[PDB]
C-alpha cells in the first residue's frame, strides 16, 4: 500500500522513466542504423 | 520481535518450507530410479558441470521465473488482509481445525501442532541436502 | 555496565516512506516552496535538527553506521568479482610484467570500444589503479574459484549486516545506558576490533605466504602452484618450504623463540624479487601489533573493578597554564555523538595521509613500486581523503561550541583558556602564516623575478646550495647508519629511499636514495603555508563559533547561516561552516600542491630506467633541479609537458582522460557561477521565468525559488572541488600510463 | 565542396583510420575469441562509411552538411532528425501541460505535483495529436489568466 | 481507474474485431485455390510496383475516420450498468488472448515450448 | 547615521524590539491599529541597520525600513 506511495514519488517516477528514456536509445544505438530515406 | 518484520519472517519460512519439499520430493523422485547402481556413475549426466549450460533449459527457466512470479504476486496480497484469497481456505481449514480442536480441548493451536518444526527441518534438510551432494568433490576425510 | 534493551520501539512499515519528510514535522506541511525541496536533503544527515533524546539519536547514528557499513560491503564484494568475471588477473599472475592491470571492459553501442586498452593477458578493457592485483597477489589468490567464494561469501556478510542494522531498531534497541560504556567501547575496539584483527590477518599471511614468497617468487607455474589446504593438511610440507614448522607450537610454550626465525623476522628495507617489503616481515609486524594491541586494549573499567577510566584519567592531568585542566573531558565525549566525530576524522583523517606516505616511502605490496600508476593514485587517494576528514573534523569541533557547549554542565578549564584568550591562539597562527607566506611564495616571486631579470638567477646559485642539502641530511645519513648500530637486529634500512648509493631495480627502479636539492625547502614550504593557512581557518571557525566579538548573539543564529545584514559595515559570511567551507579550500591548495610535489618529483629524480652501459636514467631525466625554484618552470616543465600524455591519446586508449580532463574545467568554472552572484538577482531573475509561467498558468504549485544562501556555496565548493580534483585525476591518470 | 565517393580525399581518410586501427589489430592474435569482436567492430566502421557518402560531405574529410532548407538535405536539418526533437518533445510538455491543468483541485497542490496517483502518468499517452487542440487550450490557458501576473514594482 | 475502464473496454472491442479479421482471411488461405497457401509461404511477397501507395493512403483514411470518431466524441455533451460491468471483464479476457494467438504463430512451429 | 523610517503598514506585533540587537525601535500607544502598537526609533544615533527586522517584519512589504545612510562608530558597531 504505502510502498507504492513511495514508488509514486518524484526521485523513483523520474529515474524510472530515465531508465526508459535511456535504454531505448540504447537499444537504438545498437540495432539497425537509422534508414533515413529521400 | 516487532510485528511486520517476524510476519515476512515467518511466511518466508512457509512460502520455502513447501518449496524445500517438493524439490526434495522432485529431486528423490526423479533420481529415485538411478539413486544407488553404482552410485550412477557418479550422478552420470545429471553433475551440473557436464549440462551444457543449460542450452536447451534456460529458455523454459526464464518462463517458469515468469509464472512463478506472479505466483508470489498473488501470494503477497492473499496474505494481506483475510477475505477472499485466504478467506475461503480460511473456512476451509476451519472444518478440520474445528474436528482438530476438538481433539486438542480448548483449541489446541496448530502452529504449535508442526507449523514450526515442518518449517524449520525442511530449511535445515535442505541445507543439508544440497551441500552433501553438490558442494564437495575431493572429499579428503571420510564423511559419515 | 548492563544488558539493558529497549526490545521494539520503532514500527517496520512503510508509513514514513509515504510522506516526504516524516523526519520533521517542518519538512512535511509545508513543501510549497522549492526551497524545501532542498532543505529535504539539507537536513537529512543533520541528526541533531529533529530530535534531542540522546536515546533516539544513538539509535539513529548507529543506524546510519551499518547502513554506511553495509554499503562498503556491497562496494568491496564486487571488486573480488570484477577481477574474474572480465580480467586479467590470473595471465598477469603468470605474466606480471607485460600484461598491465585492468578490470573493466566496455561494449559495442556508441563506438566506446576504443577504451578498451590493450593490456594483454588475452583480456582487453580499461587498465585499474586501484592496487587490487598487488593486494590479491599479497594475498596468494591464484584461481578465479577463489573470487567467486570471496564474492559470493562477501554477499552474505553483506546482507547480515542489513538484517542487523534493521534489527538494533525496528526490532530490538539497547537504552540509552548502552553508549555510556565508553570505558568498555575502547576495551573491545583495541582489543577486539584492533587486537583481534591484527592477530586474525597475522596468522593468515604466516599461513598463505609460501604460495606468494616460497612458490610465485621461484618460478613455478600457476597450474603448478598447490592448495592452501594441501599445505595445512600436511605439516611437513610447511616444515619443508620453512625448516621451523616441524616443531608446531612447541617451543611457543617453551619460549625458545628463536626456533621461529623463518617466517618471522625484522630485515627492514625491500625484497630484491617481489618488488615491496618483505613477506615474511609483515607477518612478525602484524604479530607484533596484535599483541600489543591485546595489551593496550585493557586500560578502561568493565564490570570487575580494575582498570581505569576516561573519567579520573582526564579528572587527574593538569598543568600550570591548563588551571582545572583536562577535567570535563570524559563529560565532553560521552555526551555528544559530535564530540567524537571531530577527534576522530582528525586522527583519522591524518591517518589515511601519513598512511599515504608509507605506501610509496616503503612499498608493502609486492610488485606496486614498480606500478607506478597504481603507486602515484593510491598516495593522493588516501590524501585527499584525509583532506575531507581533516575539514570535518573542523566542521565538527565547530558544530560543538555551537550545539553542546554549555557554561555550567561539561567544563575544561583548557577548552573555556583556548575561548578565554581565544584571540591569541588566532593572532599567533596569523603572524606565523603570513612569515611563511610573504618568504615562502616570495621567494617564489623573488626567482621567477631573478630569471626574467637576467643575471640575478646565476648568483642564486649559491643560495640554490643553501637550506636544500643543509636540513634533513643528517637525518637521512642517521638512518644510513641506522642498521647495525642504532638496529643490530636489521640489515636494512626503514626504506631504500634513506640508505645512499643502494639503488634495487627489477627492470624498473623500486625505490631511490631521495636526494633533496635546490626546490624541497621550497615547496614544504609552500605546503606549511598552505597547512597553517587551512588550521589558522578551522580553529578559527573551532574557538571563534561560540564567542564572537562583532556579534555577541552568536549561538543563536546556527551553524549553517548566511550572515546577518549590512549593518556594522556589513556582516558577510561569518558562520563557522563558513570557515569550513573556506577551509575545504585552504585544504585544497594544500593537498592539490603536496600532490604536485609528490607526484612531479618521483618521475624527476626517483622514477626511472636501468641500462648497463650507464647506470640511472629517468623518465623525465633531473628536470626539477632547476625547474622547481621559480613559478615558470612549474608550468613551462610541469603543467606544459603533460599535455602530450592527455591529449595524444585519441588515436589510442587513453581517450577518456582527456574528455575528463577538459571537461572538470567545465563542472570547475560551473563553480564560478555560484561562488560569485548573489541570491538576489537570480531571485529577480526566476520571477521572470514565472511571469511566463503564469502566462500559460504552467507555473508549478511549488513556487520557484532561488537556491538557498548556504545552499548555493554548498554547491560551489562541491563544483570547485569536483572540477578541482577531476582535472588531476585525469592527470595522474594522463602520463603516467604514457610513461608507465 | 565535392561529394566523398568521388572525393578522393575522403576515401584516404577511411583508409588512414582503419591504418591506423590495424597497427593495433595486428599486435593480438586474430583467432583468439576476446579479439575476434575487432572484426565485427571493423565491420561497423565500414558499414558507417558508405551512408555518410551519399549526403554531401567536404572535401577535406570533414563531413558537412545543409540545413537553408535544400529539399536534396531536408534529411540532415527540417524533416527527421529536426520535426520528430519538436513533436517528441512537446508531446512530453504539452502532457505536462495538462497535467498542469489537473494540478489544482481539493488535493493538496504540492500532493498533486510530487507524490502524484500513477494513473496520471499512465494517461500521458492521450496526446497523440496535440498541435491544434493545445493551441486551443493554450488560448484558454492564456484567457482564463485575464492578465493575472506579478507586480514587478 | 477510470482512464484504463476506457482504454481498456476500446482495446477489448478491438480485440473481438482483430479474430473477425483473421477469420475470414485464414479461412480462405488455407482451402480451395487460396491466394496465400502455407503460413511460410508468403510470408513477404511484394505485389505490382507501388505497393506503399495504397497502403499509406490506407492508413491515412483510417487515420481520419477515428478522427471524426473522437471529435464527435468530444462533443454531443453525452452523460455530464450490469452489461457494463460483464463488458468490463470480458475486455480484460480479450486483449490477454489476442496477443498470445499470435505468440503461437512466433513459435515458429507452436513447438519449442514442450522441449522438443 | 541610518535613517530608519517606518511603513504604515504596521500590525504592532513588536517583532523589531524582539529581533533588534540593540533595541533602536520602541513600541508606542497608537490609535490606528488592531493591536494598538507602533514602531518608533529614537535611538537612531545607535542604530547599526543590520536588517533583522525586515526578516520579523510581517507585512507583505515589510513595515520598518532603515535606509542606508552614513557610518560612525556607533553604526559600524567596532570595539575599538
Ligand atoms: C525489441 C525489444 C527488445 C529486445 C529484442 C531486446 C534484446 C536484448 N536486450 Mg533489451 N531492452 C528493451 C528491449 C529489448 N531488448 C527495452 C524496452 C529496454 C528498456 C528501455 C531494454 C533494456 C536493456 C538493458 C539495460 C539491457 C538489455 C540487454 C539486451 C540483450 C540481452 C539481455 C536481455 O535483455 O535479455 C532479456 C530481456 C529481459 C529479461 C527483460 C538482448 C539482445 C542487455 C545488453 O546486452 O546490453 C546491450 C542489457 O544490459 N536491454
Ligand atoms: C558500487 C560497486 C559497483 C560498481 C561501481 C559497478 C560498475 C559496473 N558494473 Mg558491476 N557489480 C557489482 C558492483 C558494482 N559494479 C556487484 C556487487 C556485482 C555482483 C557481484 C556486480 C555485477 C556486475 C555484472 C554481472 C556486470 C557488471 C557490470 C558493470 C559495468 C556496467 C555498468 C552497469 O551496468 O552498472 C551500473 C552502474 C551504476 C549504476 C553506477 C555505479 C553505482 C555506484 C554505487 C554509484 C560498470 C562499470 C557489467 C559489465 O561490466 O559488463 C561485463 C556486467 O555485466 N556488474
Ligand atoms: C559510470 C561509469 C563507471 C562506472 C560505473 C565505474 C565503476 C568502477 N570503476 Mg571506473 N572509470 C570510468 C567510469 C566508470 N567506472 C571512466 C570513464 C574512467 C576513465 C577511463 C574510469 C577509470 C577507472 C580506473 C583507473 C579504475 C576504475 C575502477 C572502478 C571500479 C572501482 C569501484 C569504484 O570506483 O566505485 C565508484 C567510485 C566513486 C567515487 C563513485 C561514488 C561517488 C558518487 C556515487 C558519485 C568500479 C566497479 C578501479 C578498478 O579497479 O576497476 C575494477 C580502477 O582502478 N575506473
Ligand atoms: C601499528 C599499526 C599498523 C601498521 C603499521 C600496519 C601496516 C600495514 N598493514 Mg595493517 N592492520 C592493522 C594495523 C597496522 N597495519 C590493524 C589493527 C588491523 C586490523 C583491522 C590491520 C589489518 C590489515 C590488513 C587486512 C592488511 C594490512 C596490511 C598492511 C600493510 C599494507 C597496508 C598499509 O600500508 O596500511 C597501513 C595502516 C596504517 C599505517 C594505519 C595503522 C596505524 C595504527 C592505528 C597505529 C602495512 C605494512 C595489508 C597487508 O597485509 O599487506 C600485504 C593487508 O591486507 N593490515
Ligand atoms: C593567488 C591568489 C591568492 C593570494 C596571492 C592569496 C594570498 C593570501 N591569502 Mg588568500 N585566498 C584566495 C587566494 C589568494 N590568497 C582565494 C581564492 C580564497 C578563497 C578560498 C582565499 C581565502 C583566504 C583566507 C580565508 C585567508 C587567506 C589568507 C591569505 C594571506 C596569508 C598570509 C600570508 O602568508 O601572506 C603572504 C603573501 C603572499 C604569499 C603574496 C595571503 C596574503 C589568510 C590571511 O588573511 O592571513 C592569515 C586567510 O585567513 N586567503
Ligand atoms: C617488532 C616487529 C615488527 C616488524 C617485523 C615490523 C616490520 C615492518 N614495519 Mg613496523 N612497527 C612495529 C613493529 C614491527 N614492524 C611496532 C611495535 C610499531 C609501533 C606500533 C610499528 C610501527 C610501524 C609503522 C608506523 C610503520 C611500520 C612499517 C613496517 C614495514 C616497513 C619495513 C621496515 O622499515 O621495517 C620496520 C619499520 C619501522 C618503521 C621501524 C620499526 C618500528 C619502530 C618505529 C622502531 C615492515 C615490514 C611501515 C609500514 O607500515 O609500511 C607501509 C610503517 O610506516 N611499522
Ligand atoms: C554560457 C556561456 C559560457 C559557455 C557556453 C562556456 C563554455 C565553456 N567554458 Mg566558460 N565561463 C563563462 C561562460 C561560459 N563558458 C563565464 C562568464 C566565465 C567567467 C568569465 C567562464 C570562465 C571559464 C573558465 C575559467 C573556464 C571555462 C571553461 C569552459 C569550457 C569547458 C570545456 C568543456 O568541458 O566543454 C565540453 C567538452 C567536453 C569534452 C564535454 C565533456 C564530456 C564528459 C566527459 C561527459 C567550455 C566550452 C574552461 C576551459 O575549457 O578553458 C578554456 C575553463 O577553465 N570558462
Ligand atoms: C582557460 C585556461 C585555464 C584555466 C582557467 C585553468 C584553470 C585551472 N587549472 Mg589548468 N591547464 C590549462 C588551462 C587552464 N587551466 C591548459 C591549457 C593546460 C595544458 C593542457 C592545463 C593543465 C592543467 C593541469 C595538469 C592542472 C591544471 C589545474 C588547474 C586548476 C588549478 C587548481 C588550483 O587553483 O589549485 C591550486 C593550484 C596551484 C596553487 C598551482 C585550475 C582551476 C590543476 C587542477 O585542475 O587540479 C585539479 C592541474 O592538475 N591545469
Ligand atoms: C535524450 C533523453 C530523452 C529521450 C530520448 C526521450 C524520449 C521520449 N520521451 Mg522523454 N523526457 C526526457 C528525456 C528524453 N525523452 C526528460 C529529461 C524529461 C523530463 C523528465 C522527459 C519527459 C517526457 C514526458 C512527459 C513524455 C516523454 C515521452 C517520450 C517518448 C515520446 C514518444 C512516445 O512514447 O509517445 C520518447 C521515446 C512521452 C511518453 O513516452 O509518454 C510516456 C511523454 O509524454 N518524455
Ligand atoms: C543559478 C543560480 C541559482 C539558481 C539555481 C537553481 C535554480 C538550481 C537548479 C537545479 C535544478 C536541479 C535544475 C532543475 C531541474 C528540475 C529538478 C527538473 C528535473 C526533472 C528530471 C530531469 C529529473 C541560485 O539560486 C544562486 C544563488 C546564489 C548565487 C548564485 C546562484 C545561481 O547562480
Ligand atoms: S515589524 Fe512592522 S508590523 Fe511587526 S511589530 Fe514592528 S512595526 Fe509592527
Ligand atoms: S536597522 Fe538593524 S539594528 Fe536597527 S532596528 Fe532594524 S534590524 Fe535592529
Amino acid at each position: 500500500m504505502n510502498l507504492k506511495k513511495y514508488l509514486s514519488t518524484a526521485p523513483v517516477v523520474a529515474t524510472l522513466w530515465l531508465f526508459l528514456t535511456a535504454g531505448i536509445l540504447i537499444e537504438l544505438n545498437r540495432f539497425f542504423p537509422d534508414s533515413l530515406f529521400y | 520481535t516487532e510485528v511486520f518484520s517476524l510476519e515476512w519472517l515467518r511466511e518466508a519460512e512457509i512460502k520455502h518450507c513447501r518449496v524445500a519439499m517438493l524439490a526434495v520430493l522432485g529431486v528423490i523422485a526423479q533420481e529415485f530410479g538411478t539413486f544407488d547402481f553404482y552410485n550412477a556413475k557418479s550422478k552420470l549426466q545429471l553433475s551440473p558441470d557436464l549440462h551444457n549450460q543449460f542450452v536447451q533449459n534456460g529458455a523454459l527457466q526464464q518462463i517458469l521465473l515468469f509464472v512463478c512470479a506472479w505466483e508470489f504476486i498473488v501470494g503477497l496480497p492473499a496474505l494481506i488482509e483475510s477475505v477472499n484469497g485466504n478467506r475461503e481456505p480460511g473456512y476451509f481449514g476451519f472444518d478440520p481445525l474445528k474436528l482438530g480442536g476438538t481433539v486438542g480441548s480448548a483449541q489446541w493451536k496448530r502452529m504449535q501442532a508442526g507449523e514450526l518444526r515442518n518449517g524449520r527441518l525442511a530449511m535445515i534438510a535442505f541445507g543439508g541436502f544440497f551441500h552433501q551432494q553438490l558442494l564437495t568433490k575431493q572429499g579428503i576425510i571420510e564423511q559419515l | 555496565v548492563k544488558v539493558v534493551v529497549d526490545r521494539d520501539v520503532v514500527p517496520t512499515s512503510f508509513e514514513k516512506w509515504a510522506k516526504p519528510g516524516h523526519f520533521s514535522r517542518s519538512l512535511a506541511k509545508g513543501p510549497k516552496t522549492t526551497t524545501w525541496i532542498w532543505n529535504l536533503h539539507a537536513d537529512a544527515h543533520d541528526f541533531d535538527s529533529h530530535t534531542s533524546s540522546l536515546e533516539e539519536v544513538s539509535r539513529k547514528i548507529f543506524s546510519a553506521h551499518f547502513g554506511q557499513l553495509a554499503i562498503i560491503f556491497i562496494w568491496l564484494s564486487g571488486m573480488y568479482f570484477h577481477g574474474a568475471r572480465f580480467s586479467n588477473y590470473v595471465a598477469w599472475l603468470s605474466n606480471p610484467t607485460g600484461i598491465k592491470p585492468s578490470a573493466q571492459v566496455v561494449w559495442p553501442i556508441v563506438g566506446q570500444q576504443i577504451l578498451n586498452a590493450d593490456v594483454g593477458g588475452g583480456m582487453q578493457g580499461i587498465q585499474i589503479t586501484s592496487g587490487l592485483f598487488q593486494l590479491w597477489r599479497a594475498s596468494g589468490i591464484v584461481n578465479e574459484l577463489q573470487l567467486y567464494v570471496t564474492a559470493l561469501g562477501g554477499l552474505g556478510m553483506a546482507g547480515l549486516m542489513i538484517f542487523a542494522g534493521w534489527f538494533h531498531y525496528h526490532k530490538a534497541a539497547p537504552k540509552l545506558e548502552w553508549f555510556q560504556n565508553v570505558e568498555s567501547m575502547l576495551n573491545h575496539h583495541l582489543a577486539g576490533l584492533l587486537g583481534l584483527g591484527s592477530l586474525s590477518w597475522a596468522g593468515h599471511q604466516i599461513h598463505v605466504s609460501l604460495p606468494i614468497n616460497k612458490l610465485l617468487d621461484a618460478g613455478v607455474a600457476p597450474s603448478s602452484i598447490p592448495l592452501p589446504h594441501e599445505f595445512i593438511l600436511n605439516r611437513n610440507l610447511m616444515a619443508e618450504l620453512y625448516p621451523s614448522f616441524q616443531q608446531g607450537l612447541v617451543p611457543f610454550f617453551t619460549l625458545n623463540w628463536k626456533q621461529y626465525s623463518d617466517i618471522l623476522t625484522f630485515k627492514g628495507g625491500l625484497s630484491p624479487v617481489t618488488g615491496g617489503l618483505w613477506l615474511t616481515d609483515v607477518a612478525h609486524h602484524h604479530l607484533a601489533i596484535a599483541v600489543l594491541f591485546l595489551v593496550a586494549g585493557h586500560m578502561y573499567r568493565t564490570n570487575w573493578g580494575i582498570g581505569h577510566s576516561i573519567k579520573q584519567i582526564l579528572e587527574a592531568h593538569k598543568g600550570p597554564l591548563t588551571g582545572e585542566g583536562h577535567k570535563g573531558l570524559y563529560e565532553i565525549l560521552t555526551t555528544s555523538w559530535h564530540a567524537n566525530l571531530a577527534i576522530n576524522l582528525a586522527m583519522l583523517g591524518s591517518l589515511s595521509i601519513i598512511v599515504a606516505h608509507h605506501m610509496y616511502a616503503m612499498p608493502p605490496y609486492p610488485y606496486l613500486a614498480t606500478d607506478y600508476p597504481t603507486q602515484l593514485s593510491l598516495f593522493t587517494h588516501h590524501m585527499w581523503i584525509g583532506g575531507f576528514c581533516i575539514v570535518g573534523a573542523g566542521a565538527h569541533a565547530a558544530i560543538y561550541m555551537v550545539r553542546d557547549y554549555s557554561p555550567t554542565v561539561n567544563f575544561n578549564n583548557v577548552l573555556d583558556r583556548m575561548i578565554r584568550h581565544r584571540d591569541a591562539i588566532i593572532s599567533h597562527l596569523n603572524w606565523v602564516c603570513i612569515f611563511l607566506g610573504m618568504h615562502s611564495f616570495g621567494l617564489y616571486i623573488h626567482n621567477d623575478t631573478m630569471r626574467a631579470l637576467g643575471r640575478a638567477q646565476d648568483m642564486f646559485s649559491d643560495t640554490a646550495i643553501q637550506l636544500q642539502p643543509v636540513f634533513a641530511q643528517w637525518i637521512q645519513q642517521i638512518h644510513t647508519l641506522a642498521p647495525g648500530n642504532t638496529a643490530v637486529n636489521a640489515l636494512a634500512t626503514a626504506s631504500y629511499a634513506f640508505g645512499a648509493d643502494t639503488v634495487t631495480v627489477g627492470s624498473k627502479i623500486a625505490m631511490m636514495p631521495i636526494k633533496l636539492g635546490t626546490a624541497d625547502f621550497m615547496v614544504h614550504h609552500i605546503h606549511a603555508f598552505t597547512i597553517h593557512v587551512t588550521t589558522l581557518i578551522l580553529l578559527k571557525g573551532v574557538l571563534y563559533a561560540r564567542n564572537s566579538r562583532l556579534i555577541p548573539d552568536k549561538a543563536n543564529l546556527g551553524f549553517r547561516f548566511p550572515c546577518d545584514g549590512p549593518g556594522r559595515g556589513g556582516t558577510c559570511q561569518v558562520s563557522a561552516w563558513d570557515h569550513v567551507f573556506l577551509g575545504l579550500f585552504w585544504m585544497y591548495n594544500a593537498l592539490s600542491i603536496v600532490i604536485f610535489h609528490f607526484s612531479w618529483k618521483m618521475q624527476s629524480d626517483v622514477w626511472g630506467t636501468v641500462t648497463s652501459n650507464g647506470a640511472i636514467s629517468h623518465i623525465t631525466g633531473g628536470n626539477f633541479a632547476q625547474s622547481a625554484i621559480t613559478i615558470n618552470g612549474w608550468l613551462r616543465d610541469f603543467l606544459w609537458a603533460q599535455a602530450s600524455q592527455v591529449i595524444q591519446s585519441y588515436g589510442s586508449s587513453l581517450s577518456a582522460y582527456g574528455l575528463m580532463f577538459l571537461g572538470a574545467h567545465f563542472v570547475w568554472a560551473f563553480s564560478l557561477m555560484f561562488l560569485f552572484s548573489g541570491r538576489g538577482y537570480w531571485q529577480e531573475l526566476i520571477e521572470s521565468i514565472v511571469w511566463a509561467h503564469n502566462k500559460l498558468k504552467v507555473a508549478p504549485a511549488i513556487a520557484p525559488r532561488a537556491l538557498s544562501i548556504t545552499q548555493g556555496r554548498a554547491v560551489g565548493v562541491a563544483h570547485y572541488l569536483l572540477g578541482g580534483i577531476a582535472t588531476t585525476w585525469a592527470f595522474f591518470l594522463a602520463r603516467i600510463i604514457a610513461v608507465g | 565542396l565535392t561529394p566523398c565517393q568521388q572525393s578522393e580525399a575522403f576515401h584516404k581518410r577511411e583508409i588512414n583510420e582503419v591504418r591506423t586501427l590495424e597497427n593495433r589489430q595486428a599486435n593480438y592474435e586474430a583467432n583468439s575469441p576476446s579479439y575476434l569482436a575487432l572484426q565485427s567492430q571493423i565491420d561497423q566502421v565500414h558499414k558507417r562509411f558508405d551512408k555518410y557518402g551519399t549526403l554531401l560531405c567536404g572535401q577535406d574529410g570533414l563531413p558537412h552538411l545543409i540545413t537553408d532548407g535544400d529539399w536534396r538535405h531536408a534529411r540532415e536539418f527540417t524533416i527527421p532528425a529536426l520535426l520528430f526533437l519538436y513533436i517528441t518533445g512537446w508531446i512530453g510538455w504539452v502532457g505536462r501541460s495538462y497535467l498542469k491543468y489537473t494540478k489544482e483541485t481539493k488535493n493538496p497542490t504540492e500532493q498533486e505535483i510530487i507524490l502524484d496517483v500513477p494513473m496520471a502518468l499512465k494517461y500521458m499517452l492521450s496526446g497523440f495529436l496535440w498541435p491544434l487542440s493545445a493551441w486551443q487550450e493554450y488560448r484558454s490557458g492564456q484567457l482564463l489568466a485575464k492578465e493575472d501576473e506579478i507586480t514587478v514594482s | 481507474v477510470n482512464w484504463l475502464q476506457e482504454g481498456e473496454i476500446k482495446n477489448g472491442r478491438v480485440a473481438m474485431l482483430a479474430c473477425l479479421h483473421f477469420f475470414v482471411t485464414e479461412f480462405y488461405q488455407f482451402p480451395f485455390f487460396a491466394g496465400a497457401p502455407k503460413l511460410a509461404g508468403p510470408a513477404h511477397d511484394y505485389f505490382v510496383k507501388s505497393g506503399a501507395m495504397i497502403q499509406i493512403l490506407a492508413f491515412i483514411g483510417f487515420l481520419e475516420f477515428l478522427l471524426h470518431r473522437g471529435k464527435v466524441l468530444y462533443s454531443d455533451m453525452e452523460w455530464k450498468k450490469a452489461m457494463r460491468d460483464r463488458e468490463v471483464n470480458n475486455g480484460r479476457l480479450a486483449m490477454l488472448g489476442f496477443a498470445g494467438i499470435i505468440h503461437g504463430e512466433f513459435l515458429n512451429g507452436k513447438m519449442p515450448f514442450e522441449q522438443i | 547615521a541610518h535613517t530608519v523610517k517606518i511603513y504604515d503598514n504596521c500590525i504592532g506585533c513588536t517583532q523589531c524590539v524582539r529581533a533588534c540587537p540593540l533595541d533602536v525601535l520602541e513600541m508606542v500607544p497608537w490609535d490606528g491599529c488592531k493591536a494598538g502598537q507602533m514602531a518608533s526609533a529614537p535611538r537612531t544615533e545607535d542604530c547599526v541597520g543590520c536588517k533583522r527586522c525586515e526578516t520579523a517584519c510581517p507585512t507583505d512589504f515589510l513595515s520598518i525600513r532603515v535606509y542606508l545612510g552614513g557610518e560612525t562608530t556607533r553604526s559600524m558597531g567596532l570595539a575599538y
